[PDB]
């Protein structure tokens, strides 16, 4: 009562900026959900709203889709997929199976996105050239984030590589940090064939310049959203999808509690302590 | 070259340290003095980043900017004349050097207890020679009614 | 002299003779200019190279299907050469 | 070597069927991901080829989609978004963050789909008649999972359920638990006027036709993943676009370390 | 029964150093958990070898127990009291409950203990003394990570200081770094 005669002073503690669920109709970073609904802005559109608070072009929010769809799953092997897959037959419910999954999500698995955007802006920021780039690489002694497959290579591309690089090309205005990349990318493919841009290093690059180029992000709000881990997001959120994919089939399949094997542990202990 | 005015209705200080209590009341008074505007542009506190403090304006929340160096809130704030200095007794001698080293800043108010005396004479010399009015340390600061309240003086609303 | 043994080194040949060379007073002139150059260095002189070509030797123009293995040669580290002089032999 | 000769075995201790990364294509569910793309099966193409194994139908995808987006976020009080703001505010990374609000998602908060969705079909699938199943739940002590709203009852409809209601009413074949939750919701507005079907039970009743009638499921299928928690599924994955949001939000504001007001907590302590 | 004649190498894909179960009785770093219990080494004797494989001496195991009493909890006001809370009245089970709890503790909240030891080992490994790196922080616009208290000065004690810092220097050999964290 006293607050609504205005009368007491007490701070917010919390701040928002997302969403507003206060009124009337749901709003979605200062747009209304029938508004989202009736301009055929999906998931992207969505992601956008309340990623970055911009209603981001179409071209932008089908690219985010488009990112999401690749980077779904990459089989039960990794590591995130491999805790998902043994949480679930341990018997534990969706959240905590898909929790133990995405909790491996960080430097060694999950993070090759962000870290090749984060090199590649580094690299194209400074005056250096491709070629500059590289040696000074192979200088450092690390190897380039989001260069090199498995098996793929030229006369043999990676086919999501080829579909994101497709709709990139043709449908992003201006993408300066993916010729960089590519230039960086013949350099390597003639050093030696695998070294192909990766899937996570044309997400980033291209996820770099769609912040950089699509109109909606000033160049610190775009340099912003790269650090703080816009592409760590799209990462989890993407492969959110597979690991829930994953508890799901082995609850389907009636996998039973798993236990490693005692031969495939070295056990190296102390003589006695 | 000092002034005869220091303080007016538009005049904007930066306050050197965290003085939450001290920067709010001085917005309590400023918004019963009917200003149009708060007196405390920024904050310049050393040992954190630059981020947004919220205080009260009336009733409605409002952010100052606080900044880890003195030099961006003088770049981002250029309409600030005035600087009360919040620092300790080891601390007041360096900041208010650093304050004097920016020509905007036409009076300076230390609140600090303690100042070695030959420190003082550094710092009155210095003021001397750039016309910067120092409110002397070892003060609450000062009042005019209407225009400007310096930090803590005349308690609180 | 020094100026072509300074060319010699930094464009990384291994035979390089002019015959003839004319010297006058107007300056040099060269007619003939047999050069051999160290292909696999290729790497090091991209810039400097430009987009060299490398003549077949004197015979039969190279075979368009031959050319095809010629152009594999260089997609790895691997090794793929093929040299035909009669096709209508029998022993492949 | 020796698996190479094939002159070992070993079985296999685990068991996959969504996707294989092995081969030149990666491959979605029997589906390579080119397919994938030129098909133009969206996020709700590949979650059902990757949660389910079926190529579910144009409109089915759709609606999987309106369903993620509806349930995108829901405001930063909720308990998950709180979680992840204050893990956020903690300095914490995105993964730890997101990971601290979906670990909130359960019974009390983001399970009224699945149990609105469960409620609904063992009520439809028992024969009883809407009034006997508001009857049932009224002696059970039991309140209708999927009615009630908070402002909304009549002339003002939940705006996002109307969203989804049109789009199942127009294209999907079939919709009969959909007629009878909109039955139940008849009676309980006759009751009192905001007892309308909220987002949660129309999302579970309509998830339950869509999983029912669109062809590519027979009835024990639909009713393993619906017990397995396929709508748990859905509620985590459109929620973790707004957590992942409210993590970057306090992130752009820069927000300090939370520390909970001591007024606010009522210290009662043995003596 | 290959790999028993001996007939195929498959490499040991895990390496584990704490515990064996393999046997007939369980192995603490090398240390049978009956002889555990008969040299009565306790909570801080187990987390000794698990953690660290070594037979630490009573007291280190006793200073070990009395850190974990010393932060079993600090009130329901703190970020992960907080979290555990929230996701407990949620109707979440206990580990989900301790693991949103748990998931806050990093840099600003429970990493004080790391930050310090690093912070205080950095300055006394290099040659400084305490008034030179009390000052070498200030110039950098460093808090000293482990100093300052909200209500408690000299001449009031902080309690806990008390009681762990007594014990330390009772029983501990030599004290050098929290010699130099009391300059400081
Ligand atoms: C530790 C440190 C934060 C203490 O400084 P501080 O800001 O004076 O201490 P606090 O933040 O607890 O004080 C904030 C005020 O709000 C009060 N407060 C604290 N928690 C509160 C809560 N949940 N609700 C309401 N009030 C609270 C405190 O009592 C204090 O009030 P006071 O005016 O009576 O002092 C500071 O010295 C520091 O940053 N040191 C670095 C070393 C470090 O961080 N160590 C880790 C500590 S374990």
């Amino acid at each position: 009562w006293a607050r609504e005669l205005g009368l007491i002073r007490k701070p917010a503690s919390f701040m928002t900026s997302i969403c507003d669920e206060r009124g009337q109709e749901l709003i979605y970073a200062g747009m209304p959900i029938t508004e989202v609904f009736k301009e055929e802005m999906g998931i992207g559109g969505v992601l956008g709203l309340l990623w970055f608070q911009k209603r981001l072009p179409k071209y932008s929010c089908q690219f985010i889709e488009m990112c999401l769809m690749v980077t779904a799953d990459h089989g039960p092997a990794v590591s995130g997929a491999h805790n998902t897959i043994i949480c679930a037959r341990a018997g534990k419910d969706l959240v905590s199976s898909l929790t133990s999954g995405l909790l491996t999500i960080g430097d060694r698995f999950g993070g090759a996105l962000d870290a090749a955007a984060k090199m590649f802006s580094k690299a194209f920021d400074s005056g250096i050239i491709p070629m500059e780039f590289v040696n000074k690489m192979k200088k450092e002694g690390k190897l380039i984030m989001g260069i090199g497959h498995r098996v793929k290579s030229i006369n043999n591309p990676d086919m999501r590589v080829q579909i994101l690089k497709d709709y990139v090309r043709q449908h992003f205005p201006a993408t300066p940090l993916l010729d960089y990349a590519l230039e960086v990318e013949k350099i390597t493919t003639s050093k030696k064939p695998n070294l192909i841009l990766n899937v996570a290093g044309l997400i980033g690059v291209a996820f770099v310049d769609m912040l950089r180029n699509c109109g909606s992000f000033t160049r610190e709000e775009a340099d912003e959203y790269i650090d703080i881990g816009a592409l760590n997001g799209i990462f989890v959120l993407g492969r959110s999808m597979g690991f829930i994919g994953h508890y799901l089939d082995q609850k389907r399949l009636k996998q039973g509690l798993y236990r490693h094997p005692w031969d495939d542990i070295s056990y190296v202990l102390p003589e006695h302590m | 070259g000092k002034s005869t005015t220091l303080f007016s209705r538009h005049t904007k200080a930066i306050v050197w340290g965290m003085q939450t209590r001290a920067v709010q009341g001085m917005l309590d008074f400023d918004y019963v003095c009917s200003r149009d505007e708060p007196s405390v542009a920024a904050m310049v506190y050393p040992f954190t980043g630059d981020h947004k403090q919220k205080f009260y304006w009336g009733h409605k929340e409002i952010l100052i900017p606080v900044f880890k160096n003195m030099a961006d809130a003088m770049r981002k704030h250029p309409e600030v004349d005035v600087l009360i200095n919040f620092a300790s007794l080891r601390s007041a001698y360096d900041s208010t050097m650093e304050t004097m080293n920016y020509a905007q800043i036409r009076t300076i108010a230390i609140i600090a207890e303690g100042i070695p005396e030959a420190l003082t004479r550094k710092l009155i010399k210095k003021a001397d020679q750039k016309g910067v009015t120092i409110i002397g340390p070892a003060t609450v600061g000062g009042i005019k009614p209407g225009c400007f309240k310096i930090g803590n003086t005349g308690g609180m609303l | 002299i020094s100026g072509l043994f300074n060319f010699y080194e930094d464009l990384y040949f291994t035979y390089l003779e002019i015959n003839p060379l004319v010297v006058t007073k107007d300056g040099v002139y060269v007619l003939d200019l047999a050069a051999k150059v160290d292909a696999t260095a290729d790497y090091i002189c991209k810039v400097k190279w430009g987009d060299i070509e490398f003549p077949p030797p004197f015979g039969r123009e190279a075979y368009p299907e031959e050319a095809y293995i010629a152009d594999l040669d260089a997609k790895s580290g691997a090794s793929l050469k093929l040299t035909l002089l009669n096709p209508k032999g029998r022993i492949w």
